[PDB]
């Protein structure tokens, strides 16, 4: 009914909301807050590996967020254990990719990261500019659509709810929340007055995010492969745990 | 397993 899919959007809203390291209206207030030329240079006279090491950081404290995110969604608790992880293992940056556009600035193409929006130079270390460039395209694009919280809250939920990820054991039930999901989408586009291409638009969006997290997932891989005590030691127990 | 932990399995 019309009233069980305004509970199940209240229900993803609120959990959203509540699993938000930032507040969206202060986020937005603050693009003028950019890191100076001293601090980029500081950020690109790093060595590639200790560059890495930050920027996992910084993911896995983005992921523990979404973590309780899922938790908080009723549907997400009520599969089985297995399922949850395979989720939140394959869905997880997913997620995190599509919250980088409530902090992204579309007009300077810069991105809030260590307290400061920056620009793509100060990834510079990292070594990969075309997968950076990939990374603050799907910024833009997103950002530019201009989406509610709430839509935010449900395009993260029906990100997760995927029920074609591999080794998954209640499809079925993964199915029918992700289905639900995405007409509670729907109706809160059609709210808000998008038009009817909006959603469209989302869904192509799913493609790009799975091609980035795609690419995330072949460079920590092959990371791993070379510098495996660097990657033992140093980098964070979650994102081991998530990727490798 | 510090998932499983996170997610109270
Ligand atoms: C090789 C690698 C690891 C490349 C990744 C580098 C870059 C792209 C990557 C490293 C750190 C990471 C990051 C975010 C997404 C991409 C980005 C910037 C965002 C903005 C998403 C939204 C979260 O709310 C918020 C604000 C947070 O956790 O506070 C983070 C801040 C940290």
């Amino acid at each position: 009914s019309m009233a069980e899919l305004e509970h199940l959007a209240q229900n993803i809203s609120k959990s959203h909301l509540e699993t938000c390291q930032y507040l969206r209206e202060e986020l937005q207030q603050i693009t003028w807050q950019t890191f100076l030329q001293e601090e980029i240079e500081n950020y690109q006279n790093k060595q590639r590996e200790v560059m890495w090491q930050l920027c996992a950081i910084k993911i896995t404290e983005a992921i523990q967020y979404v973590v309780e995110f899922a938790k908080r969604i009723d549907g997400f608790m009520e599969l089985c254990q297995n399922d949850q992880i395979v989720l939140l293992k394959a869905g997880s940056l997913e997620v995190v990719f599509i919250r980088m556009c409530r902090a992204f600035d579309s007009q300077n193409n810069t991105v809030y990261f260590d307290g400061k929006y920056a620009s793509p130079d100060v990834f510079k270390s990292l070594g990969c500019e075309d997968f950076i460039s990939f990374v603050f395209e799907f910024g833009k694009s997103l950002c530019s659509m201009h989406l509610t919280e709430d839509e935010i809250a449900l395009f993260s939920a029906f990100v997760l709810m995927s029920a074609d990820r591999s080794w998954l054991q209640e499809k079925v039930k993964i199915e029918k929340l992700q289905q639900k999901i995405q007409l509670a989408l729907q109706h809160v586009l059609q709210k808000n007055h998008r038009e009817d291409g909006i959603l469209t638009k989302l869904i192509c969006k799913v493609s790009t995010l799975r091609a980035l997290c795609g690419r995330h997932t072949e460079k920590l891989m092959a990371f791993k492969a070379i510098y495996p005590d660097i990657v033992r030691l140093h980098f964070p127990p979650l994102y081991k745990e998530l990727f490798t | 397993t510090l998932l499983q932990l996170l997610l109270g399995h």
